[PDB]
């Protein structure tokens, strides 16, 4: 559970000297870009129902065998823990975005969870494609390109953030899979 | 799954002893109330497509801003998730009646269902309105026999009171 | 494997569509970048042996445990180890720089190396400051303005950049 | 144009040939909104009142109303420009300004002449004289087929409710013109006639929000051959 | 499939009694009910229960 | 069994048993009676002794607890406590096991989830040893954890599956691997017993392992370790890796393929019966068409490592030699 | 109202700059293939009123709730509504398709739509779906490939400009939703 | 009651240390943040009656069978709870806003709501409808401060994320 100070100051530990010049710069260029990523998390963080909503109902709707039954969404409390588990995937990906790190979210709920969705008998490939739609309906309200909210907040470049937060989004599609 | 023999047989399970008379009597309860159970699953089977047809047609004959715009369903296939979801429910009731406790009723068709009708912005008292208009359409003593129409009035109240 | 051009008809196989026409213009754009892109990578492969042997004579500098009697990198066979898997490394960056996606270099080096360097007992992040300074050198070895034509390659470097903090990020 | 509204719901227009007293009272309430006019006020419009008992020249009766200090008083010296203008639209069409450049034309005829040319200049619109003529009251049009979706969107938001009064209110046309965002799907709403379902789109929900069309959002399509989708971006 | 291409019964050609039309429910209100599901109009006519097997695989 | 049928997982990953709930609702004393407490109490010896046998004879040690637990003087959460402090769990669970092992039995016990991370350990062998044990037991008890999932008058329950508890997708596999169903208790397994630590090398480094569903073959699998190099110098030989980097990824997905039983008189060569390889009897591998007495597998549970492309050709190869397949992960 | 050439025009303001020759080329490819231009308005024109009248009904026998009562084509002058304003829909694409730019389809109809099917209560489901039906009948009838008229033209390849009038149809859609 | 100070508090006190500079940096940044939330909360302070007018007005514009029967909003006084419940959710909103965490609106109007709307037969989208009603309109340059705007946005998310 680290972000960028504590891996910076990790690392400068193993190599056993002080902090440096190099290395702050690059920490300076990040608490300079602070409100960026407050006012991304913001988004994130205040369209949650729309993105885990929309995320697994897409889910069902490009591959409709889990709704039918015998499929893992079949039973209604099926739906639910569903449902559960895209909100907690979606809620490790925002800290994630809060930390600039992904520590967090590799050492909590990435680690171990393929063997978990195997011996439950999820299928990977549902899930890959759910955090895929939240990887693309993400940085959609992360741009202010949402299709049916667009707030106001003065205008500027946040491509460095999109990529970051579609890199935690990849890096959890990649781990389910 | 809750039934009778399950409940007893789990109930002297955590006591750690063998089935006692107590247990007996209780099963023995069951093979008395099965023939009315029975026949309310033959005639839910016999049936259930109709009972489903009025149903839904029910359902939207109360609510029509069902199909006013996005809240509810405003398509065919939102309607054929509707007619599938009472489906589901009136097989549950063919299942829980079968078993004659409200074990599968509950497991499947009841358990967390809050988060999903929450979630999905499913009304509940629509479900509600599909329920009670076909818990009225039974006739007492004009298909099934009275104590059966008792069993699925019974269960179908059950669904109603674990809805909302 | 996926190189940009696999990656997309992947998806788009996966959903099963055609590309659309926004794809392709993407795509011929990645392509009138490509003789720079290869230019980084021939710049890359030339000197990597100095690469390595530089950046392993900062960490063995910088931390002096691992050269000394029961350190992790003392024995002639834990060296030449040590210094393959620098030499690793820098293998898979040239090949995630040559195919603009970063896949190859996560399933074949990235993804699981951790639980590696765990099981055997190596400090992770020493490994992370060796490749710390095979970016230092890699870059400044990519940004070289000798032999090349003059114009714009800020982008690539900033793509390499993104791939070796990736290395740095997955060992720690 | 069907014109879905016009006679349906929307009561008759006041022609002329009727009672002059049924044509002068509903024109007080239309070029006036409700604005309840007293004693005082109806005896300082006497002469506009004895011109159109006259002749039923009911477009010079229009005229001379806002020519009168009785309308000049409220909307031209309580009330500030961008509002007057505004209202202006209102009380003499019936409808709103459709464009920016519209209402550039109105504040320039203002702004270079005066009052009286400004007033000649609604008066004497040739749309003005197609929907009214010299002898039917003003009143509000429901035509379908309208030459901007924002000029109904406006028309309607500006056509208050029953009971309208603009004498409280403040002006909501004036970031909406200049902007060309149409005004909040409520007072449109709110406007609207008996029967038209006041405002029963808004998809709010778990899923399909889609409450603000947001002009930036990226366009996409999907289309069905037997092999599969094509996707025009 | 069953499609004729090149087909036309006239139906004004036949004698004066034997154009005959039957519409099976003769109501306003049981052709649709409020909600989508018909066994008449539209598409949700495909969705009746029965029908799904076939007689003529007897040939 | 399985996870299809009944639309339940996890009835049928061997937590059928642990559903079923104990709080005393009683208020007051219980006079006459010894029913319902009598139930309690059985549920309080099967949660904290883990399903450990207890004679009739021993039930005569913890006797005074046990009939101070029937009085107002002890909540659920204090009669565990003193099952815990006792001798009898002294000498199941602490006097058999290196300190280590004893921990993630005393969570097992006492919380029902495992430990997740190195630094509980670090927490409680801390506390061990600073002040010994009967602090040790005070310290799970006397924490936030405990007085909140449990509420001090409900008898603990197994909750390390369960989603609620945070825990980690590394717990939850630990979780199976330390709780095998109703039957096996707590020496029942081995991966316990009393010399064993159970899992260490997973618990401390959170490897999370995998599950093999109790039952229905293959239910043993017992894996064998690694070492690891050069450095704390190690054997090769024994297990396959769990990483599996580059090089041979070309030809699809890595699977570990974990096969349980494997015997001589199992493994045939894909025809039935055994093959002799004198006319008379010897039935070992000739080596080099000279006789040998080294058994053809030769530790019981080899695992694995086939890429997608290879797995149906090992998938056979397995069922030629009778081996079982506890689990396949892909890797 | 801005054609094609208003685009070339308006960009070049920003910058005060002169056409040049890469804009004007990119132009001479407009001017080139005007007569396919010219023709496919001519094919979208000439059938216009039966790509309504088959869309409109396609759209009620998709979903026949509309017709059901409580729908908002249940009356007869719902239902004239509804066919005069998919006329005006298909007419607004073909002024986009003479123009060369979606300009006009922008200012004249599409601003303020969303907000006026939300006012007076018309469904959105409806609406694209209605649009996605004139969207294929018209590229049907663009292509030659109607399979009621296939009427008498010079041959020539015409991929560009119907995939153009795709994405003007997708615009409208877009813009409903 | 979550604010700033009390997690950090009530952190350093599940520590058991002094608060060390962290908590110190933290109180830092609510001392920062404290002036925009503090306009937000003087202009809903301002004009709570119009706001909630326009709420419960476009609630049952868009939604009309409330009206009707059995269904809540039918008779006066049921719609006279519906504006005070609106009410109730603006102060409660004007509370978390001055506070500034989420804390009193979680703990008095969103912790335990979902068996109250459900079991008193209360739809939430209507909630949601009207909320969304006062989130879109709004204006950040004319009515509030740049940084007010996006909290009061926030604060209201907040909301309609706890609600369905
Ligand atoms: C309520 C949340 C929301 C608002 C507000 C909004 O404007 N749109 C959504 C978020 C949103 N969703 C996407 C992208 C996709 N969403 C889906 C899911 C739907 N598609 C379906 O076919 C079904 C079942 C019928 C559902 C539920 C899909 C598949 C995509 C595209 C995925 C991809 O690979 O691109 C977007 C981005 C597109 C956009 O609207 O601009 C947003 C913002
Ligand atoms: C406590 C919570 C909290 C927040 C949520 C933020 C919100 C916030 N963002 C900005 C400021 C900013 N926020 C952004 C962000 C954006 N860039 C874009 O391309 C997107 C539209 C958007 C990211 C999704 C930008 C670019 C600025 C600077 C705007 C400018 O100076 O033009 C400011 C003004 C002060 C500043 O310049 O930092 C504030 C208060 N700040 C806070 O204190
Ligand atoms: C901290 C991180 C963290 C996670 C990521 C989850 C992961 C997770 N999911 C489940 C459990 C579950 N997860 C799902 C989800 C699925 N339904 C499907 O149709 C899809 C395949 C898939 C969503 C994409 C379902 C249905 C269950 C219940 C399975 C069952 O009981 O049959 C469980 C077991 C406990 C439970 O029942 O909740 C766990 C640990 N939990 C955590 O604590
Ligand atoms: C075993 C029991 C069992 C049930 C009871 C259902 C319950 C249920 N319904 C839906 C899902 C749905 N249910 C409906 C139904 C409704 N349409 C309306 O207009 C009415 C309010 C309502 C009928 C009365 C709709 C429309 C959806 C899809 C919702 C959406 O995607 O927007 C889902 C999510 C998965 C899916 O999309 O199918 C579930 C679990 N499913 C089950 O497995
Ligand atoms: C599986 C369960 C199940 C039920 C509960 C019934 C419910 C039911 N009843 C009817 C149908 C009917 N039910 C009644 C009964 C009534 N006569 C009255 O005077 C009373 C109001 C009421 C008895 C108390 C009548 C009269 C009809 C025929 C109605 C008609 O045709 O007018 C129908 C339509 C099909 C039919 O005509 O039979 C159905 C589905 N059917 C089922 O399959
Ligand atoms: C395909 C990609 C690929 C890799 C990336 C490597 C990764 C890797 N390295 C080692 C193994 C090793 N790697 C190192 C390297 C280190 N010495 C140190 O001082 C540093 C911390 C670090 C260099 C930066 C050492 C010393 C060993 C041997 C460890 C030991 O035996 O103690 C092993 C175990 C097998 C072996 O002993 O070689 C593997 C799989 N191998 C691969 O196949
Ligand atoms: C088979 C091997 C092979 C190579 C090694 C390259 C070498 C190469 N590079 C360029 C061309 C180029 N190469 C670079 C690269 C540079 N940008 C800078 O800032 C640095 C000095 C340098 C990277 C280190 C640039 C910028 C151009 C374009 C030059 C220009 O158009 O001004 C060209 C001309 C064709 C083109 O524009 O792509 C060629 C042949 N191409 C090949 O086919
Ligand atoms: C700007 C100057 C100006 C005027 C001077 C008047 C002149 C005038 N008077 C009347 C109209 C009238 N004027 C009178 C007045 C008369 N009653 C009698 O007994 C006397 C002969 C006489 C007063 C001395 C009457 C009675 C009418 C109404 C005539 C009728 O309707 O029969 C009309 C027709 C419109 C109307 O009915 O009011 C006009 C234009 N109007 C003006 O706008
Ligand atoms: C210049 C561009 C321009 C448009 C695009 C239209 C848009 C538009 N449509 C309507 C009005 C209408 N539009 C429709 C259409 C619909 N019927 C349905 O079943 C479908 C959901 C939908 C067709 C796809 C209907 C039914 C009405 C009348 C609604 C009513 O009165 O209930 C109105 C209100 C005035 C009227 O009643 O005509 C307007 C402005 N008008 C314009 O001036
Ligand atoms: C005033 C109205 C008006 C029209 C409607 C057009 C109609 C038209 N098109 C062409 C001519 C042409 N039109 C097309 C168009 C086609 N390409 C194909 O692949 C499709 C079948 C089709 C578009 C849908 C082509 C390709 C030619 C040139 C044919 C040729 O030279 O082979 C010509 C001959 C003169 C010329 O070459 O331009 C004319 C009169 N011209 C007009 O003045
Ligand atoms: C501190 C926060 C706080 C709230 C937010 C409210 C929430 C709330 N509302 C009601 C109760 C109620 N709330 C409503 C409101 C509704 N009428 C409708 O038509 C709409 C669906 C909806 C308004 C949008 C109605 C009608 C009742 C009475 C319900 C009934 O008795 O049938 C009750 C039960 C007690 C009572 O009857 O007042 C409570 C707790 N109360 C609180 O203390
Ligand atoms: C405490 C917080 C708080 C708010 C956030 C506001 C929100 C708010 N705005 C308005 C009211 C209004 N708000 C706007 C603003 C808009 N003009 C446009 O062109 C844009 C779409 C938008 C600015 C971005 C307008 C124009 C009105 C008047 C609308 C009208 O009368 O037509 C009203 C009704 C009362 C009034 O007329 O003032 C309210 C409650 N009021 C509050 O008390
Ligand atoms: C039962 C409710 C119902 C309808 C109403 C139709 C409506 C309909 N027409 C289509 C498509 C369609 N429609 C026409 C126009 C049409 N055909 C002609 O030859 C002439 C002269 C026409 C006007 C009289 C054409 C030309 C096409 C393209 C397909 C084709 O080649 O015929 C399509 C295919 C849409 C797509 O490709 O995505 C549909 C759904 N379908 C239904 O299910």
């Amino acid at each position: 559970m680290l972000d960028a100070f504590s891996r910076v100051v990790v690392n400068s530990d193993s190599k056993a000297a002080y902090v440096g010049g190099s290395d702050l710069q690059s920490l300076k260029t990040f608490i300079s870009d602070g409100n960026k990523r407050l006012d991304a998390v913001n988004c994130i963080v205040s369209n949650a129902s729309c993105i885990v909503s929309d995320a697994i109902s897409g889910m069902i709707c490009e591959n409709p065998g889990l709704i039918a039954p015998g499929g893992n969404c079949y039973t209604n409390r099926r739906m639910a823990a569903c449902l559960r588990d895209g909100e907690i995937i979606l809620r490790y990906v925002s800290y994630a975005l809060l930390a600039g790190d992904s520590s967090v979210l590799d050492d909590r709920c990435l680690n171990g969870l393929k063997e978990t969705y195997i011996a439950l008998g999820v299928p990977t490939a549902s899930t890959s494609r759910a955090v895929s739609i939240m990887k693309a309906a993400s940085t959609a309200f992360i741009m202010n390109t949402a299709s049916g909210r667009k707030i106001e907040i003065a205008a500027g470049d946040c491509q460095a953030l999109q990529s970051e937060a579609a890199a935690y989004f990849d890096k959890v599609g990649s781990a389910v899979d | 799954m809750k039934s009778v023999i399950t409940t007893t047989i789990s109930a002297a399970d955590a006591a750690g002893r063998f089935p006692s008379s107590s247990d007996l009597e209780s099963i023995q309860g069951n093979i008395q109330r099965a023939s009315a159970r029975l026949e309310a699953a033959e005639k839910l089977s016999g049936n259930h497509e109709a009972v489903v047809k009025e149903a839904g047609d029910a359902c939207f004959a109360k609510y029509s801003y069902l199909k006013n715009s996005g809240e509810a369903g405003d398509s065919q296939e939102k309607i054929n998730k509707c007619y599938r979801d009472v489906d589901h429910y009136m097989r549950l009731i063919n299942y829980s009646l079968v078993v004659g406790g409200t074990g599968p009723l509950d497991e499947w068709g009841i358990a967390g269902s809050r988060e999903v009708y929450r979630t999905l912005n499913l009304p509940g008292s629509a479900y509600i309105a599909s329920f009670t208009f076909t818990r009225d359409r039974l006739c007492v003593p004009r298909d099934m026999s009275s104590q059966a129409g008792v069993e699925f009035v019974a269960a179908l109240d059950y669904v109603i009171n674990s809805l909302s | 494997m996926l190189d940009a051009f696999a990656k997309v008809v992947a998806q788009a196989d996966a959903r099963g569509e055609f590309l659309s026409n926004k794809q392709l213009n993407s795509l011929e754009t990645m392509i009138g970048e490509g003789n720079k892109r290869l230019d980084i990578v021939n710049k890359i492969n030339s000197n990597a042996s100095t690469i390595v042997t530089n950046s392993a004579r900062a960490l063995f500098a910088e931390q002096p445990q691992l050269i000394q009697p029961g350190g992790n990198a003392y024995t002639s066979r834990r060296m030449a180890a040590c210094l393959r898997d620098m030499e690793i490394v820098l293998r898979y960056v040239s090949y995630a720089m040559t195919a603009g996606d970063s896949s190859v270099l996560d399933d074949r080096c990235l993804n699981g190396l951790r639980e590696t360097y765990q099981a055997l007992g190596t400090p992770g992040t020493s490994v992370a400051v060796a490749i710390q300074k095979m970016k230092e050198a890699s870059i400044a070895l990519a940004n070289d303005l000798n032999g090349v034509p003059l114009g714009d390659c800020s982008s690539l470097n900033s793509e390499l950049a993104v791939y070796f903090d990736r290395a740095a990020a997955a060992v720690v | 144009a069907f014109s879905s509204i016009d006679r349906i719901l929307t009561a008759d227009p006041v022609a002329f040939p009727n009672g002059t007293e049924s044509v002068i009272r509903a024109t007080y309430i239309q070029v006036f909104g409700n604005a309840h006019v007293m004693d005082s006020e109806r005896e300082e419009l006497a002469t506009a009142e004895s011109n159109v008992c006259r002749t039923g020249n009911v477009r010079e009766f229009v005229r001379a109303i806002v020519l009168s200090e009785n309308y000049k008083s409220r909307f031209f010296y309580s009330v500030s420009q961008y509002r007057f203008i505004e209202l202006m639209f209102k009380h003499i069409l019936g409808r709103a300004p459709e464009s920016r450049a519209e209402y550039a034309e109105a504040m320039a005829v203002y702004n270079t002449k005066g009052y009286e040319p400004l007033v000649s200049w609604f008066v004497d619109s040739l749309e003005y004289n197609e929907n009214f003529g010299s002898w039917i009251v003003p009143y509000g049009i429901y035509q379908g087929c309208y030459s901007s979706n924002e000029l109904f969107n406006r028309s309607v938001a500006m056509r208050l409710a029953p009971g309208c009064s603009d004498k409280g209110r403040s002006a909501m046309l004036q970031y909406c013109v200049l902007s060309g965002d149409s005004p909040n799907w409520l007072s449109i709403s709110k406007a609207l006639p008996a029967g038209t379902e006041k405002g029963t789109g808004l998809c709010i929900g778990g899923h399909w929000q889609s409450s603000q069309r947001n002009k930036q959002a990226p366009v996409k399509g999907k289309s069905k051959i037997p092999g599969g989708v094509i996707v025009t971006e | 499939i069953a499609n004729p291409d090149v087909s036309s019964v006239d139906y004004q050609l036949m004698p004066p009694g034997s154009v005959i039309v039957q519409p099976d429910e003769v109501s306003a209100a049981k052709m649709l009910p409020v909600s989508g599901m018909s066994k008449h109009i539209g598409k949700t006519k495909r969705l009746v229960e029965g029908d799904g097997l076939s007689d003529y695989s007897r040939l | 069994l399985g996870t299809v049928l009944g639309n339940s997982s996890l009835d049928k990953l061997g937590l059928d048993k642990f559903v079923d709930r104990f709080e005393v609702n009683e208020a007051g004393r219980p006079d006459g009676f010894s029913a319902d407490y009598e139930v309690i109490i059985r549920a309080c010896y099967m949660q904290i002794f883990a399903n450990a046998y207890i004679m009739e004879s021993e039930r005569a040690e913890m006797a005074k607890a046990e009939s101070e637990f029937r009085d107002g003087r002890f909540t659920v959460k204090e009669f565990c406590r003193a099952l815990a402090k006792s001798y009898q769990y002294r000498k199941r669970f602490f006097d058999g096991r290196p300190l280590y092992g004893a921990i993630e039995l005393c969570f097992k016990h006492i919380l029902g989830r495992t430990p997740d991370g190195l630094e509980h350990y670090r927490a409680k062998s801390a506390v061990y040893d600073t002040k010994g044990y009967e602090a040790f037991i005070d310290a799970f008890f006397d924490d936030g954890e405990y007085d909140a999932f449990y509420d001090s008058y409900c008898v603990p329950f197994y909750r390390g599956h369960l989603t609620t508890s945070n825990l980690s997708m590394a717990a939850f596999t630990h979780m199976f691997q330390v709780v095998r169903g109703s039957s096996t208790s707590d020496k029942a397994n081995p991966r316990t017993m009393t010399n064993q630590i159970t899992l260490n090398q997973a618990g401390i480094q959170s490897i999370p392992l995998a599950v093999v569903a109790p039952g229905a073959d293959g239910a043993t699998f017992l894996a064998p370790d690694a070492s690891a190099g050069s450095w704390q110098t190690g054997f090769s030989g024994a297990t396959k890796a769990r990483t599996s980097h580059g090089s041979r990824q070309e030809k699809g997905k890595m699977f570990r393929i974990e096969v349980a039983n494997n015997t001589q008189y199992s493994a045939v060569g894909g025809g039935s019966g055994i093959k002799l390889q004198s006319r008379s009897g010897k039935f070992y591998k000739m080596r080099n068409m000279a006789p040998a007495k080294v058994s053809t597998f030769r530790r019981a549970n080899n695992v694995y490592l086939v890429p997608f492309d290879e797995l149906s050709a090992t998938y056979i190869k397995i069922h030629k030699n009778g081996g079982s397949i506890a689990s396949i992960t892909p890797v």
